[PDB]
């Protein structure tokens, strides 16, 4: 199926406690394959995942100059919003980046992405067009007009359409043994004691990949998508997904309820019971 | 492989 | 604005006393980036914590995972002190291995 190539950049301000923290954290599809941290002496780009072994020196030297450069725009960055919002030069600041690309099962451009924020507050991105930008105040505006007439816009498609997908191929084919796996999840349910005679029917869903997956509870046919407690889809250490979801149903009429899992590794989706 | 970004 | 951290403490595999396993600590949602979250194995730090799976989410609040092996006993417990700026005071969260 489709497959996308993501990188999740981050520069926050300390004042009064050295220069910013800069980290970019690289992804292919659910698993982390990248990641630069400057937080230690000699930070370097270093692999996450098993298969960038396959990479060479060359590789690592270019990745983490290039890093150390994107580290000094980014600390740039932070002294000029502070310009542009008129704040302390005491404050600590985030600023953020997720950028990538998606291809199809063939290989070819599905859609490409830039999206920044400031403080947690979208800033400026680029419009599905990979022609345009939106600025979301004032400040991104400056921004935008520094990037029409510097043609920032060509400059950034070119990778998108360019080294994004050409590069994610790469990976998926050296990591096609991880990346292209299915891991089938193994169901459980617990029971837990409730006050005014009633009790919890937790779901969990254990040892998935890749990530999405469906958990619903329904009562004589009827999914119950509303009284229904849930956790987002975490990962466990080991690249596989765990997650839960519970309802909490009448004392002594539990065996009414059902849990349905539906999941890539699941031909046919599991249904338990307690 | 990561992009090159530009200033703010 | 500021958003707290929620915790989530799990084994990968069901535990089994004896048999091996991996803890992690999910935090998630939180806003500003900067944190400190410890590992404790019977109110004691542990040392080979792996930080891993760094990211945010579509509304930019930050997620991270902490993870270690531990092989399971019946009398050690685990769990897991994070400081973050929406808390004065730091909150742990325990391993509940029947939840
Ligand atoms: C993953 O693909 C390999 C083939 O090697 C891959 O492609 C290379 C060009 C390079 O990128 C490697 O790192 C990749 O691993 C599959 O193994 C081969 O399978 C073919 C049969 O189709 C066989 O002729 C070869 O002898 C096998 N080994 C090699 C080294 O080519 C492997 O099975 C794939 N894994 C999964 C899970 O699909
Ligand atoms: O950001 C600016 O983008 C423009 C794109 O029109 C220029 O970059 C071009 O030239 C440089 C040469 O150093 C690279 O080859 C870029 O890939 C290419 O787009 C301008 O130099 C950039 O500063
Ligand atoms: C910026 O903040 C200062 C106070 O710190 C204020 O005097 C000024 O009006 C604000 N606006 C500009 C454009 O400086």
């Amino acid at each position: 199926g489709p497959h996308s190539l993501r990188y999740f950049v981050t520069a926050v301000s300390r004042p009064g406690l050295g220069e910013p923290r800069y980290m970019e954290v690289g992804y292919v599809d659910d698993t982390e394959f990248v990641r630069f941290d400057s937080d230690a002496e000699n930070p370097r780009y270093e692999p996450r995942a098993r298969w960038m072994e396959q990479e060479g020196p060359e590789y690592w030297e270019r990745e983490t100059q290039k890093a150390k450069g994107n580290e000094q725009s980014f600390r740039v960055d932070l002294r000029t919003l502070l310009g542009y919002y008129n704040q302390s030069k005491g404050g600590s600041h985030t600023i953020q980046v997720i950028s990538g690309c998606e291809v199809g099962s063939d290989g070819r451009l599905l859609r490409g992405y830039q999206q920044y924020a400031y403080d947690g507050c979208d800033y400026i991105a680029l419009n599905e067009d990979l022609k345009t930008w939106t600025a979301a105040d004032m400040a991104a505006l400056i921004t935008k007009h520094k990037w029409e007439q510097a043609g920032e816009a060509e400059r950034l498609r070119a990778y998108l359409e360019g080294t994004c997908v050409e590069w994610l191929r790469r990976y998926l084919k050296n990591g096609n043994a991880t990346l292209l796996r299915t891991d089938s999840p193994k169901a459980h349910v617990t029971h837990h004691s409730r006050p005014e005679d009633k009790v919890t029917l937790r779901c969990w869903a254990l040892g998935f990949y890749p990530a999405d997956i469906t958990l619903t509870w329904q009562l004589n046919g009827e999914e119950l998508i509303q009284d229904m407690e849930l956790v987002e889809t975490r990962p466990a250490g080991d690249g596989t997904f765990q997650k839960w979801a519970s309802v909490v149903v009448p004392l002594g009429k539990e065996q009414y309820y059902t849990c349905h899992v539906y999941h890539q590794g699941l031909p046919e989706p599991l249904t338990l019971r307690w | 492989r990561g992009y090159v970004y530009m200033g703010l | 604005i500021q958003k707290t951290p929620q915790i989530q403490v799990y084994s990968r595999h069901p535990p089994e006393n004896g048999k091996p396993n991996i803890l992690n600590c999910y935090v998630t949602q939180f806003h500003p980036p900067h944190i400190e979250i410890q590992m404790l194995k019977n109110g004691k730090k542990i040392p080979k914590v792996e930080m891993s799976d760094m990211s945010f989410s579509k509304d930019w609040s930050f997620y991270i995972l902490a993870h270690t092996e531990f092989t399971p006993t019946e009398t050690d417990t685990y769990a897991c002190r994070v400081k973050h700026d929406s808390m004065a005071e730091p909150k742990t969260v325990y391993w509940d291995r029947d939840m």
